[PDB]
DNA sequence: ACACACTCTCCAATTCTCTAA
DNA sequence: TTAGAGAATTGGAGAGTGTGTTTTTTTTTTTT
């Protein structure tokens, strides 16, 4: 085996002298910048590089790939060797974990009590990230890079790293270092005296003197491409440890640096984990109405209301009164007409949205489930967005239910273990639906052809029946367009809603006198043709000011109402 | 001498610690007359309250040293304070008879830590926190003073408790005679104790995810102010304890479980008979208390007669009470209406007769989640006796 | 590997006895 | 009269030994 003496020395030389050709070339020295940034207490966790080790000795890269954890140790010893020549200031008192420590020194006048750093190794770019299949029990020890999606993180806990107890008796001070997973504490003192003298002082612990560090637990799982014909995916076990907490999120794509151990037992066979050193996460109404499914001919202000969908009205709250802006709308579809390839737009269009259908599936429901935590949910998962739910006609009473709490309250509850716990869900819903028995028929009402309850059925704002039938040239334009795809701004649109959004536009008293008069005008016409009531104007208001919204302006005006008007009006045509 | 004594791990002095405190209470003045406190003080001594509550303002507005020592070492300070004001109040009404010594209770006015930001650094320091409670257990008696009598010959002794660990006798210095002292469980002193379970509200989380949970601790005074569902404001002191890897051995684990000790928390006449005489004697009453209920609805006025007619009912053999029935196309604004009338009665109850809803009208027996024994579940008609049930779906 | 219950041993503390200060 | 040395009996400090340790298929009554 290597003199570590030899290879220590040999690090600091690497620290001492190595420059990046770095500032721009300025040649000054990055892990001395380094150091002295430390020394300061600037900075807590140092990741040294080892393309940069690369450049002096790739001899000792390859003794760092194999047996980590001895190079860890190492290379902490040598920084805190080293930090007293890059100090030139002395720092401020700023923790009473070191007000003990002040104490102490003041008393006096082991170092891993002190050692307030965390030193982790950044890989060589040589290699190539393994999957989750291919770390098999050769790689034990070694250091390793692994490339997975997290399901699941714990909370932030306090893991003990050093133990300080106090005396009874003899006023004095015990120091007890933790490594393994469990340890034993102490009891009855042996210093000297109390042990001489058989004076039968207590240990008392005490938790202002003793050191610990914030700990996390994680679990990453294989991509479901990287998968071999006719398997199951994989898991890993992953801790996370100081500085590199808080970085990865459930359902996150992360690349990891770490090394491969077993666990300690308190049979040869033993399970194992990857321990982390780094965590890497991989007019204008007319064209924005223009850019939506481009694709699909025809149906156009059906496009400007799933625009207006997007963009969304304004939440009144006058003093409880409430008035919501969500736009919620319904898709009534022939079978197998183009509905889908609309509705698939709009899911890959949004910036924020979930996509479901109602048959009840083998997989999770609409609402958040428990497996053994709580997690999931397609009305959880879409928050501040929009949520698509297929086949609305095929969803069961619980179903019905979760709409109509999330239509009321725009929240849910699940229960973990019989405690009635409870949890956001403020998005908007896009519904698809089919009729019960073949072609929708006009000879009968939309209750009588898709047959959802009137209750629920009625809350969209907007109803349309997507209605198609063959015809020679459009049959043939389809065809030639589906052939030829065979055969052979999204950034602009998102700032545009970013920017316009901010707006909450008012009413002054004229438009609503107007909107008054305009109303009951409606409404005579509507019973002298009922299905108006109270939700036709709030639907009127909400996609007016949502339109005053698609404009940079302040108020709602008279072309708003009207636009909603014929909007509103016209969606009636479709049925026909 | 009291004088000498010094804070472990720092550098504080108590008895001027304790001083500083004194003249606190003899100078704040409410600065929006004796001193602010002083008053609470002089109202307590007649009122037997054994609680002084103080606000953090206050102390950081007179002395920001006194405030960084008192929540940098809440565990030390905090008994001083208790100190200082049974001091003032016995130097002061020395004849008055209180059976218990003042206990004080600082407490910060809003939030200033999001319970997601917790940190070891935290571990022992004074915080506050907001969230929704989740449940409550059932109360724990708790060990104080233990009390031994020996077998042999009927001596007693008693014990002062160290930190949970008891100091059990190994003779009977009367009789001498080796482990021939019992311990008398029902001669003991017991304490009261509650766990309570709470979780940070839905408004300020992150979106979609699901919400975080702490435990809490309660002791003597406030061992039963709360109850599931509603929402708080906390103060206490962030604990941290190791937990042992089986009931039989004695090793430890490496990673310690956190709770917060609870300190103080908050939740978030003639002249009057005189007006309803003269309002009674007013003409046309009636119609003006029916025209009062639901200003939402503009022209329903003899259903809103009929509703007040049922909130004010008959007088007691025969059925005194009155029940209505309201019929018609949905979505029309009863149910508004129900909830409306519902949040203006004391003894309200509030129901679907859909199978979706949250409480049944039928009573029945279950199992308790807690102690898996039974528990009889009466149904609203039941809770809602000599009280009106507004019943929706029906 | 880490805790009760039981059995057993050797070292030296407590008292009796004879002696000197 | 007061105190120390040599011999005999006994307590207990200490060591050694033995033992324990949610998630799927099928039936039956009564609700529909
Ligand atoms: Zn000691
Ligand atoms: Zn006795």
């Amino acid at each position: 085996l290597k003199d570590y003496a030899l290879e220590k020395e040999k690090v600091k030389k690497f620290l001492q002298e190595f420059y990046q050709d770095d500032e721009l070339g300025k040649k000054q020295f990055k892990y001395g910048n380094q150091l002295v940034r430390l020394a300061h207490r600037e900075q807590v966790a140092l990741y040294v590089d080892l393309d940069d080790v690369a450049e002096d000795d790739p001899e000792l890269v390859d003794s760092i790939c194999e047996n980590a954890r001895r190079y860890a140790k190492l290379f902490a010893d040598a920084v805190q060797e080293l930090l007293p020549q890059y100090k030139e200031r002395e720092v401020v008192n700023k923790d009473v974990l070191d007000v003990y420590i002040e104490h102490r020194l003041m008393m006096e006048q082991p170092a891993e009590l002190m050692r307030r750093f965390e030193l982790y190794f950044q890989g060589p770019s040589s290699n190539k990230p393994r999957v989750i299949r291919e770390v098999r029990a050769d790689s034990v020890g070694k250091l390793v890079t692994v490339r997975g999606i997290v399901t699941r993180v714990s909370e932030v806990k306090p893991k003990m790293v050093v133990a300080t107890y106090t005396c009874d008796q003899c006023g004095a001070e015990t120091y007890q270092p933790i490594q393994s997973p469990t340890f034993m504490p102490l009891i009855m003192c042996p210093s000297q005296e109390c042990q001489t003298n058989r004076s039968g002082g207590r240990l008392y612990l005490q938790t202002r003197g003793s050191r610990f560090i914030k700990f996390q637990e994680m679990k990453m799982q294989e991509h479901s491409d990287q998968v071999p014909v006719g398997n199951i995916p994989r898991s890993i076990t992953v801790l996370v440890e100081g500085e590199n907490t808080r970085i990865a999120q459930p359902g996150d794509h992360v690349s990891v640096t770490g090394i491969f151990l077993p666990i300690l037992r308190t049979g040869l066979l033993s399970e194992t984990y990857l321990e982390a050193h780094r965590i890497v996460k991989m007019d204008f109404y007319e064209k924005l109405a223009a850019s939506i499914a481009p694709e699909i001919y025809g149906h156009e202000d059906v496009k400007k209301a799933l625009l207006l969908l997007l963009v969304g009205g304004v939440d009144q709250s006058p003093r409880g009164m409430k008035i919501r802006g969500n736009i919620n709308i319904c898709l009534m579809g022939d079978p197998g007409v183009a509905k889908s390839q609309l509705l698939s737009y709009i899911d890959r269009l949004a910036p924020r949205s979930q996509y479901t259908t109602g048959r009840g599936s083998s997989g999770v429901g609409l609402t958040a489930a428990v497996l053994r935590t709580l997690e999931g949910g397609a009305l959880v998962l879409a928050d501040q967005g929009v949520c698509c739910i297929d086949e609305f006609d095929k969803m069961a009473e619980a179903d019905r239910t979760a709409i109509h709490e999330v239509m009321e309250q725009q929240t849910i509850s699940i229960a973990k273990a019989g405690i009635l716990t409870t949890l956001n869900a403020r998005c908007s819903i896009l519904a698809a639906a089919n009729p019960a028995y073949g072609r929708y028929n006009p000879r009968r009402s939309l209750e009588q052809n898709i047959q959802l309850p009137a209750a629920l059925l009625s809350r969209f704002d907007l109803l349309w029946l997507i209605q198609d039938r063959p015809d020679r040239d459009n049959d043939l334009r389809l065809a030639q367009h589906i052939t030829y795809v065979h055969q052979h701004d999204m950034k602009l649109m998102r700032r545009y809603i970013a920017m316009c959004r901010e707006k909450q536009p008012m009413v002054p008293e004229s438009l609503a006198d107007y909107i008054t008069a305009a109303y009951v005008e409606m409404r005579r016409e509507a019973w002298a043709s009922t299905y108006t009531s109270a939700r036709t104007l709030l639907a009127i208001l909400r996609l007016s000011t949502a339109l005053a919204r698609l404009r940079m302006v302040d108020v709602v005006e008279k072309e708003d109402v009207n636009e909603a008007i014929r909007l509103m009006e016209m969606s009636k045509d479709s049925l026909l | 001498l009291g004088q000498k004594l010094v804070i472990w791990g720092t550098d504080v002095n108590v008895a001027a610690c304790k001083e500083n405190f004194q003249r606190f209470l003899q100078r704040f003045i409410d600065p929006l007359t004796e001193p602010l406190y002083m008053q609470r003080l002089g109202e307590i001594n007649v009122i037997g309250e054994p609680f002084l509550n103080v606000n953090c303002e206050h102390i950081k507005s007179f002395d920001k040293n006194l405030y960084r020592q008192l929540i940098s070492y809440p565990q030390e300070v905090i008994p001083t304070f208790d100190m200082a004001v049974n001091e003032i109040f016995f130097d002061r009404y020395p004849d008055s008879i209180l059976e218990h010594q003042i206990q004080v209770r600082p407490f910060n006015a809003l939030k200033t830590k999001n319970m997601r930001n917790l940190n070891p650094e935290d571990i022992d320091q004074l915080i506050t926190i907001s969230g929704m409670v989740i449940r409550t257990s059932q109360l724990i008696p708790e060990m104080q003073e233990a009390f031994f009598q020996c077998q042999v010959c009927a001596h007693t002794t008693r014990v002062e408790m160290d930190r949970g660990r008891i100091a059990e006798p190994s003779v009977c210095g009367r009789c001498h005679t080796t482990h021939s002292m019992a311990l008398i469980h029902n001669r003991s002193l017991f304490s009261d104790k509650q766990m309570i379970k709470l979780q940070e509200s839905p408004e300020d989380m992150p979106a979609g995810q699901t919400p975080h949970t702490v435990i809490l601790f309660a002791h003597n005074d406030l061992v039963d102010k709360v109850q599931p569902g509603d929402r708080v404001n906390v103060t206490g002191i962030y604990r941290a304890v190791p937990i042992r890897v089986n009931p039989r051995v004695s090793n430890v684990k490496s990673v310690y479980k956190t709770h917060i000790d609870v300190i103080h928390y908050r939740k978030t006449s003639e002249k009057r008979v005189e007006l309803l005489k003269e309002l009674s004697r007013k003409p046309d009453i009636y119609e003006r208390l029916a025209s009062a209920l639901a200003p939402s609805i503009y022209e329903h006025e003899d259903i809103k007669k009929g509703i007040l007619l049922q909130l004010f009912g008959g007088t007691r053999k025969f059925r005194a009470e009155i029940n209505i029935l309201l019929c018609g196309d949905p979505g029309t604004s009863k149910s508004q209406l129900l909830q409306y009338v519902y949040n203006l009665v004391p003894r309200g109850q509030y129901t679907s007769g859909k199978g979706s809803s949250a409480v049944g009208l039928t009573a029945y027996v279950m199992k308790d989640p807690e102690t898996r024994q039974l528990v009889l579940q009466t149904g609203a008609l039941v809770l809602s006796d000599n009280g009106i049930c507004c019943i929706d779906e029906f």
